[PDB]
């Protein structure tokens, strides 16, 4: 079968600049009059979109600042100018010979402008005490770029475990991360102190930032 | 509008079969051939095979004709993959895909996330992050849901039935220690409104038949005992 590489893997392009992604064939996807490579388009959570059938012929309904180009075995996506929205794994596929393959992906990030989290805290719900756990959230909001430390104190005291993070992608219309961290506990432990608090480092703040509450 | 809409995923143990459907809908399901492809997640698509559903002829790549078993429904205008006795490495998104003439892809489902696992489905406990007018960072107050203990995945969550999409963040899952997945969904949102706006998370877990919506409200107290 048909073996489709894809380059770069990642390919990092700031605010508006051109992005160019490469496809190759190990071996040749056109006749002598039309080339059988497709591109596609996969934001996250979504299944691929069409983006570029047949080397070059955008597909109906895609923005005007994609094109494809390329023949024989070397094909070639182009985005003019890079919008927040381009965020996405980029796949070509070919139709040449039997079966279709698709070349392992391309991920397109974006080098948006640094911008420091808005940090929330939020103690457990009243509803979640009665079963028995507190799950304590911080917030990080809309940051650039990922690094970020966030640890919890609770009466000052730095906690060496019980808590977890996930990160989303960059954002969709931004281009910016978010964090959430959960400090989870028993009630009862929950119950034996006074003052919980997350204390959050990141680049564009010069001194690290602390939100809190008291049980 | 061309639609195709998959069944739930589902969790399906080790040596078991399961049955996944696409239904077609905004055109004449029988034009046009019906893909079905296998993604794990962030790999290349690999291409499971292919029926007709003029008259259920199919075609397979040879890396799955013996897991994959294609058929159509007419008067649903449903097409079904049946795939057999499952192990770890079929743990995947499968995506039906339609193609008018056996080169691209035009319109794909929204998949469906197979898990192979011995572990029992359970759905997930839904509680607030309730926002403050109190609570602010530049006038902008924060608020979510905390979607706790629930297997496999997926959950997706919606606010006020899909008309709140600006500002939203929903998580990727952590994994617990527990063996089950937990993931919030928060959003920001003016720190004004917060006594006339209504706030709403929609919370679907389909391995376990799970719907919740839950309105997430300012908490209203002074006395302490």
């Amino acid at each position: 079968d048909i073996v489709l590489t894809q380059s770069p893997a990642t390919l990092s392009v700031s605010p508006g600049e051109r992005a160019t992604i490469s496809c190759r064939a190990s071996q040749r996807v056109s006749s002598s009059t039309y080339s059988y490579m497709h591109w596609y388009q996969q934001k996250p959570g979504q299944p691929p979109k069409l983006l570029i059938k047949y080397a070059s012929n955008l597909e109906s309904g895609v923005p005007a600042r994609f094109s494809g180009s390329g023949s024989g075995t070397d094909f070639t996506l182009t985005i003019s100018s890079v919008e927040p929205e381009d965020f996405a794994t980029y796949y070509c596929q070919h139709s040449w010979e039997x079966p279709p393959t698709f070349g392992g992906g391309t991920k397109l990030e974006i080098k948006r402008t640094v911008a420091a989290p808005s940090v929330f805290i939020f103690p457990p719900s009243d509803e979640q005490l009665k079963s028995g756990t507190a799950s304590v959230v911080c917030l990080l909001n809309n940051f650039y770029p990922r690094e970020a430390k966030v640890q919890w104190k609770v009466d000052n005291a730095l906690q060496s475990g019980n808590s977890q993070e996930s990160v989303t992608e960059q954002d969709s219309k931004d281009s910016t991360y978010s964090l959430s961290s959960t400090l989870t506990l028993s009630k009862a432990d929950y119950e034996k102190h006074k003052v919980y608090a997350c204390e959050v480092t990141h680049q564009g703040l010069s001194s690290p930032v602390t939100k809190s509450f008291n049980r | 509008q061309v639609q195709l809409v998959q069944s739930g995923a589902e969790v399906v143990k080790p040596g078991a079969s399961v049955k996944l459907s696409c239904k077609a809908s905004g055109y004449i399901f029988t034009s046009y051939y019906m893909y079905w492809v296998k993604q794990a997640p962030g790999q290349g698509l690999e291409w499971i095979g292919e029926i007709n559903p003029s008259n259920g002829d199919t075609n397979f790549n040879e890396k799955f004709k013996s897991k994959a078993t294609l058929t159509v429904d007419k008067s649903a205008s449903t097409a079904y993959m049946e795939l057999s006795s499952l192990r770890s490495e079929d743990t995947a998104v499968y995506y039906c895909t339609r193609s008018d003439g056996r080169n691209d892809m035009d319109s794909w489902g929204q998949g469906t996330l197979v898990t192979v696992s011995s572990a029992s489905t359970k759905g997930p406990s839904v509680f607030p992050l309730a926002p403050s007018s109190k609570s602010t960072s530049g006038g902008t107050a924060a608020l979510g849901c905390l979607v706790k203990d629930y297997f496999p995945e997926p959950v997706t969550v919606s606010w006020n039935s899909g008309a709140l999409t600006s500002g939203v963040h929903t998580f990727p899952a952590v994994l617990q220690s527990s063996g089950l997945y937990s993931l919030s969904s928060v959003v920001t949102v003016p720190s004004s409104s917060l006594g006339t706006q209504t706030y709403i998370c929609n919370v679907n877990h389909k391995p376990s038949n799970t719907k919740v919506d839950k309105k997430v409200e300012p908490k209203s107290d002074k006395t302490h005992t």
